């Protein structure tokens, strides 16, 4: 009748030394990817009608969703950085880098499938399909997702003082826009696709990142056992079983902003069109410098997990806190910098093909859910991120969207100028997460008492 | 002449059964005898006992809710014992 998320701030001593820090190189090797991307927006601006985005994000659905499985043994393997062999948290490693290539192959073969956006029912460049060499965004891309689950099954295996990966995805970026390009029309290459062949290009470097993993058993004591990565143990086998259900729980939970890619792409869909489909010049600026906020936790979640293994019971669980708060600080701190600046005299026409002439009624929802949302899945990162919990941390985000679902049309039939205003329960859908999860973390670091369980030693 | 095998875990039960996961870096020369029972002083006293660096196994927790109390105990260099520690922490 008051306080059922306990005792709130607790999450303080003498913890103004929390050095989560290379958990931003963590995410910083990740604008490194974020942004070849862009590269090959406007590498594939060359072709006209090469508006490819077309398939290069209607793939990059079954790799984010698949990759949240993936990238949900990030405490699987820092956690285990408290027990011992890097080789049977590694075997995991394994076990899963089989997982990565076999969950893997159905990016690679529900991408085979995918190649029928021969339909239609609403408005034009979300149906339309005069020329599609989109046909091969579609499978010379989406013929990667077996390779490249395996090229995450990498920072799923930087959960351990490592970022090797800020390193290649780096020079990872840079070789493929040699290489982007060089396909779309090209030298000595196979120089003519070039529709399609942005993207040749693009996962022809997924492979090359792949072996980025390969070739890091190289600075120190291994992860490689790659000894045959088979499973079987009952009538089949976990460690990858278990794999499973922090799997699921997460990408089923990456259909959050997996609806909060066709509500946000429904309502250009009114007569709203103009400004409103500028919802994405200003959206994908959430995306873009969202990516290194909200993912310090998803990489923070380490951290945690890590320090669970370690036996730091919340000693960890109170670093969840100055964790949850430190980017939080950049939270409010970068919230400013949102609804306050605009997309000004530097904006081109780039990752979305708009800018002289629209509204800002597109910085108001850059507050609205913005630091409200910021943090209140890096408290996901940090849940799941620690424990288990992301088990029905899944039914923590069957609310962000069917809590926000009527506040869906509840902007088209709008009480004010309600652009943002089916991010009405969509912001306070989404800040029933300012609760739901950041209870379950004062449940939750309420159960490093229950586990705590002898509370100093001998001497 | 020493201290204890100095760290304190019971994680948590199998609400009939324990995890007693503690300290140990090394052994000595090695060896864990546990104590067993309650903390009600009736009800006698049992012994698990173990090798390595392993006072971190797990016992087989008998009786309901009721309160237990569980030393560890050192045995070394001389064959006798290098201090013991408790927790009485139960079910
Ligand atoms: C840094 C990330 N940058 C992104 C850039 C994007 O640019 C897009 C341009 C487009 N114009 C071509 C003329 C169309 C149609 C869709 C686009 C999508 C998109 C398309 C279909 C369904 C969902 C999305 C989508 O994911 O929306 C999120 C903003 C998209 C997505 C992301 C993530």
């Amino acid at each position: 009748l008051d306080r059922f998320s306990f005792s709130v701030f607790l999450k303080e001593i003498r913890l103004l030394t929390a050095l989560a820090l290379p958990m931003l190189l963590a995410q910083v090797a990740q604008v490194g990817i974020g942004f070849v991307d862009t590269v090959m927006a406007g590498g594939a601006g060359k072709e006209d009608l090469a508006a490819v985005a077309l398939g290069s994000s209607a793939f990059a659905t079954v790799y984010i969703t698949f990759m949240g499985i993936m990238a949900a043994l990030n405490p699987m393997i820092a956690q285990l950085y408290g027990a011992g062999k890097t080789g049977e948290a590694g075997e995991t490693g394994r076990q899963g880098i089989w997982f990565g290539l076999i969950l893997g192959i159905f990016g690679m073969i529900l991408m085979w499938a995918a190649i029928t956006p021969f339909r239609n029912w609403l408005t034009l460049s979300d149906y339309v399909e005069g020329t599609m060499a989109q046909y091969m965004l579609f499978t010379s891309l989406a013929m990667p997702a077996a390779m490249v689950h395996r090229a995450l099954h990498a920072y799923a295996s930087s959960l351990n003082r490592p970022r090797l990966i800020m390193l290649v995805s780096f020079a990872a970026f840079v070789l493929n826009v040699p290489l982007n390009y060089i396909f779309v029309y090209g030298k000595f290459g196979m120089p003519a696709l070039g529709g399609a062949g942005c993207g040749v290009a693009t996962m022809a470097v997924f492979w090359f990142s792949a072996l980025a993993l390969w070739i890091y058993i190289a600075k120190e004591k291994f992860f490689r056992p790659f000894g045959l990565t088979a499973k079987f143990g009952k009538p089949d086998w976990a460690v990858f079983k278990q794999i499973w259900k922090i799997g699921a729980p997460i990408g089923l939970s990456y259909f959050l902003e997996a609806s909060a890619f066709s509500f946000i792409v429904f309502l250009i869909a009114p007569f709203g069109e103009d400004y409103v489909a500028a919802q994405q010049v200003g959206i994908s600026l959430s995306g873009i410098l969202y990516m290194i906020p909200q993912s310090v936790g998803s990489a923070g979640t380490v951290r945690i997990g890590f320090s669970l293994g370690r036996r730091e019971f919340s000693r960890a669980r109170y670093i969840s806190g100055v964790s949850l708060v430190s980017g939080w600080v950049l939270a409010v701190i970068t919230v400013l910098s949102l609804v306050l600046f605009r997309s000004p005299l530097a904006s081109m026409y780039n990752d979305d093909p708009a800018v002289l002439s629209i509204a800002s009624t597109v910085l108001l929802f850059a507050g609205l859910f913005q630091p409200a949302d910021f943090t209140q899945c890096i408290a996901s990162y940090a849940l799941r991120g620690y424990k288990v919990t992301k088990v029905p941390m899944f039914i923590h985000a069957a609310a962000f969207w069917g809590c926000g679902l009527l506040p869906g049309y509840l902007l088209a039939y709008r009480f004010d100028m309600g652009i943002y205003g089916f991010w009405t329960a969509l912001i306070a859908s989404l800040t029933i997460a300012a609760v739901a999860l950041v209870w379950c973390l004062e449940k939750y670091s309420m159960e490093l008492v229950k586990s705590h369980k002898a509370v100093s030693s001998g001497l | 002449v020493s201290s204890v095998p100095t760290k304190l875990e019971v994680v948590a039960a199998t609400p009939t059964s324990l995890l007693i996961s503690w300290d140990a870096r090394g052994e000595y020369v090695v060896y864990y005898r546990i104590t067993y029972g309650e903390t009600g002083g009736n009800s006698p006293v049992q012994e698990f006992t173990v090798p390595g660096s392993s006072s971190t196994a797990t016992i087989s927790g008998l009786s309901p809710g009721v309160d237990y109390t569980i030393t560890v105990y050192a045995r070394s260099y001389y064959w006798g014992w290098y201090s013991p520690i408790s927790i009485n922490y139960r079910t």
